[PDB]
């Protein structure tokens, strides 16, 4: 690894499971709603 | 040679000054030594206060 | 000259804390409107502090040579001037140079020197019959002397030398240092209305002398005075009384503070680095 | 400390110059935003837009000062 | 000094790795093979509610393994940890992050998208 | 305001830092190059200021250098902020979730 | 050393600021609080029409306070000040720039928008 | 001397990651962008998404 020598890796504030969950809703609301959902309300 | 229009800088300006003071206190402290002159009476020339 | 005592039934001594007690100014520059830290020897706060008695009512009276540290603080809710001064040495056998800063009716005196000290000094205050004020008279703080260069006066400081057994209306603190064998006093009287518990308010100390001895020290002890009344035979064997008084040992660690200089140019906090992780928080921020 | 300095001459040369550079670059950067148009537009005085209120964003001449309310408040708010 | 798993050639002493770091090396006692890894992981951090806020504090380390909660970003004491998710204002790491709500205290959630 | 408090405080702090590095020594036995002159001669005193010199030049080459990011980054927000204005405020864009 | 509004405690003898640097000095003689404020300000400036031009300049200076004109930017001097404005050139700071116009000379004013 | 050069090859580390990270946050303002047009909408400008 590359910590032995004080080098400490900070991890980061969102996991890759929290940037799937935004991607995953970011893709459901471009499915569902087209672009209502990135300027307002979501709208079937 | 040439110097189109625009600001430039030069050099630094610096004011130097031209009088130095130094003087620590306003006045010294004194030990009693006015009363060698300032005294009752005085001794002789073959026995004289040191 | 000085005489033994007699054993008697004493109290042990108590352990109190402190609450922001122990800052004064670490120079002689100003600041105003800045949080400037600096690396000295402070109290530091919410620690455990000695405590020492005085009242006579019971016959406490201790004084231990307690070990002088780097830099010791002393506090003392003074109420009628029982306590007197203090001395200073290594060994206390005139081998050294013994420093006695005492505080007699008339004047400040410190001298430095090699005082033949007995094992336990104190001041005689003794009540004459046709004269109805308290006067000392039993002057027994060491056997002799040989010799010493340094000897200060400073202004004529007053007294009043009447013990009461009343609640404490004056507190006084002191702090004694040596960086470089540089004799370092600090003080500030305060009022407050209370026996115990010390407030947690907040009061700095401003230098009052400044000695430039350059000599060796290691342990300190305080003096007292005990009054010698009509109720009590007027011997130093098992019968006197000593008022009320307590007084607050604390030593000095090294720790940095973070002070608060105000627009007028006072301390009025000093936020420790050492104590709590909210205040090393503080203090790193510089806010 | 100046004799030594003109081993290092050329250092100053960079730095001054960089420093130079900066303030033109910071210069240049308001001339970009605020001065899109050349022609000063005077507010008319008839302040009846159909019902939409613009005295907080228009200049008023209650005050010496050219800023906005809005801009007022903002200029006190930052320090 | 941890159990490897890892034998080594029967005429080496030490051992490097990637980046060239001695962390491993041949116990001569018994020719046990031990690895090395040092003890002292990243700094401390303080989690503080605000001004006219609270008073309390928690201190979070950063890559040491330990009222007290065990997360994936170090060691956290002086937070209590609850299920529950709400929107976090004060980031930590690792998906988790404090707050100081309901007396009060401070606590420590998984933070809500 | 945060974006606008930054930019001060950065600038502000990197002044102060300026500032604190001529209280320092660099491994030196003074701060300021005036005692060193004072109490050692100039022939001898030489590597002393060199080494001052030296530590001097290395806290501007880094005051400059974060300097020039700074500026950088404040270049990169005024043409952000220049394109927002001629888009934006002087008419109408079409560009959704910039304006 | 200018005469200062602020009194010192009676114990002290230097006085810093904020950027830690000593600008009160108490001057012993009968405890005046006395400030302390260098006398060299910034550097100096030149302002040149062009070539093909002109042959004279306008020599400016960035911050020291003193045909001469005082301006906001400093102390400019070799360039007279006209009350109208035109479109300005020559940038100098604070709204104020100078140019070369009606013989002619070098001019300064402020900038119009 | 050993301070000096570890301190030199500190600071040309963090200048590298300084250089490093605005070149990652002048990406991010544009992958920012291309979210927000391309993504969340229908964006009219022709060789963008
Ligand atoms: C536009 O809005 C401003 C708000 O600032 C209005 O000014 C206020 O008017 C009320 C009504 O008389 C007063 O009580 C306030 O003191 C005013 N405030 C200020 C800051 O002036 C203004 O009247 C509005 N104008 C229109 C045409 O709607
Ligand atoms: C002596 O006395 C006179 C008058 O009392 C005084 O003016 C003078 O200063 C004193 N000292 C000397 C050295 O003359
Ligand atoms: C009281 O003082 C002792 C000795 O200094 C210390 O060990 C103890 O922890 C203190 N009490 C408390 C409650 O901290
Ligand atoms: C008080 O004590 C000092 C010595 O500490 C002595 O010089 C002085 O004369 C004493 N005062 C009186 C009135 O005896
Ligand atoms: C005082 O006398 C002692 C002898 O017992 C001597 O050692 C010491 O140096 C003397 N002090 C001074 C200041 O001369
Ligand atoms: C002072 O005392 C220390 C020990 O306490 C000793 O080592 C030193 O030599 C002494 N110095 C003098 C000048 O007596
Ligand atoms: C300190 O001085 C300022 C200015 O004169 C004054 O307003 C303030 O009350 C003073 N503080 C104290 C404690 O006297
Ligand atoms: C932390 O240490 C404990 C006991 O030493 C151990 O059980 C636990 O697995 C360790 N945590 C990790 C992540 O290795
Ligand atoms: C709530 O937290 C506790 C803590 O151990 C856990 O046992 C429980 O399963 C959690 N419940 C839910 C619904 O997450
Ligand atoms: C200035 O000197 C005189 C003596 O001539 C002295 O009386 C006065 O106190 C001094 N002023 C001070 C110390 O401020
Ligand atoms: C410049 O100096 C003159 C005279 O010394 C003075 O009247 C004027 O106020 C100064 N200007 C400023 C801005 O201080
Ligand atoms: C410019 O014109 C104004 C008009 O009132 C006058 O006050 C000012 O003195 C003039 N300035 C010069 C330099 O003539």
């Amino acid at each position: 690894a590359q910590k032995f020598n004080g080098l400490t890796v900070l991890p980061p504030l969102l996991t890759d499971e929290m940037i799937a969950q935004y991607t995953s809703a970011l893709l459901a609301g471009t499915i569902t709603s087209g672009w209502t959902f990135g300027a307002g309300p979501a709208l079937q | 040679f040439t110097v189109e229009k625009g600001i430039y800088q030069t050099s630094n300006f610096r004011v130097q000054p031209t009088e130095s003071i130094v003087r620590f206190p306003n006045i010294t402290n004194l030990c009693p030594f006015g009363e060698v002159f300032n005294a009752t009476r005085f001794a002789s020339v073959y026995a004289w206060n040191r | 000259q000085c005489v033994n005592l007699t054993t008697r039934t004493q109290l042990p001594p108590a352990y109190t804390n402190s609450f922001t007690r122990g800052v004064y100014y670490p120079d002689k520059v100003f600041r105003s409107s800045v949080l400037h830290s600096t690396q000295d020897l402070f109290l530091p706060f919410f620690s455990n502090v000695t405590w020492f008695h005085a009242i006579h009512v019971t016959k406490r009276f201790d004084n231990p040579v307690l070990p002088f540290n780097d830099g010791v603080y002393f506090a003392s809710t003074e109420k009628s001037n029982i306590i007197r001064g203090w001395i200073f040495g290594t060994t206390l056998d005139s081998k050294t140079q013994s420093l006695l800063i005492v505080n007699n009716a008339t004047n400040v005196v410190i001298k430095v020197c090699e005082f033949q000290f007995c094992n336990d000094p104190f001041l005689g205050v003794y009540y004459h019959k046709n004269n109805k004020s308290w006067m000392e008279s039993e002057f027994r703080v060491y056997s002799s002397a040989n010799n010493c260069t340094f000897e200060y006066v400073s202004q004529p400081f007053l007294m009043d030398l009447e013990g009461k057994q009343g609640n404490f209306k004056n507190l006084r603190e002191f702090v004694f240092k040596n960086i470089d064998g540089y004799f370092k006093i600090y003080s500030k009287h305060t009022p407050i209305n209370l026996v115990r518990d010390l407030p947690q308010g907040f009061s700095a100390l401003e230098p009052l002398v400044d000695l430039p001895i350059g000599i060796n020290i290691t342990r300190f002890q305080t003096l007292l005075a005990l009054h010698r009344s009509y109720l009590t035979p007027g011997d130093s064997s098992s019968g006197w009384t000593a008022g009320a008084a307590a007084y607050y040992v604390g030593y000095l660690q090294p720790r940095t503070f973070l002070l608060k200089y105000n627009e007028n140019g006072t301390i009025t906090d000093a936020v420790d680095c050492a104590l709590d992780p909210l205040s090393e928080t503080k203090c790193t921020l510089k806010s | 400390c100046s004799n030594l300095l003109l081993q290092y001459g050329s250092f100053c040369t960079q730095l001054n110059r960089a420093l130079t550079g900066i303030a033109v670059e910071q210069d240049k950067n308001t001339q970009e935003v605020f001065a899109q148009v050349k022609q000063i537009y005077k507010t008319p005085p008839i302040k009846d837009f159909g019902g939409f209120n613009f005295s907080q964003i228009l200049p008023d001449p209650s005050k010496p000062s050219k800023r906005s309310p809005i801009e007022d408040l903002l200029f006190n708010k930052v320090t | 000094l941890t159990e490897s798993n890892k034998k080594f050639l029967p005429f080496q002493q030490f051992g490097r790795d990637i980046a060239d770091t001695t962390d491993a090396v041949r116990d001569p006692q018994t020719l046990e093979i031990l690895d090395i890894t040092p003890c002292s992981f990243g700094g401390v951090s303080v989690i503080t509610p605000g001004t006219n806020t609270s008073n309390q504090v928690a201190v979070l380390y950063q890559d040491v393994n330990c009222n007290v909660f065990q997360t994936r970003a170090g060691c956290l004491i002086g937070a209590e940890h609850v299920n529950n998710s709400y929107e976090c204002d004060i980031p930590i790491g690792a998906g988790i992050c404090a707050s100081y709500q309901t007396s009060q205290s401070i606590i420590a959630y998984t933070m809500s998208l | 305001l945060g974006k606008l408090q930054d930019v001060v405080n950065q600038n502000a702090q990197a002044l102060n830092t300026l500032v604190k590095q001529l209280s320092s020594n660099f491994g030196a036995i003074s701060s300021v190059l005036n005692d060193i002159l004072s109490r050692l001669d100039p022939p001898e005193a030489e590597v002393q200021i060199d080494r001052l010199i030296t530590g001097r030049l290395q806290s501007l080459q880094t005051y400059v250098t974060q300097q020039l990011i700074r500026a950088a980054e404040i270049r990169a927000s005024a043409n952000l902020a220049a394109t927002k204005m001629s888009e934006c405020v002087l008419g109408q864009s079409k560009r959704v979730d910039f304006c």
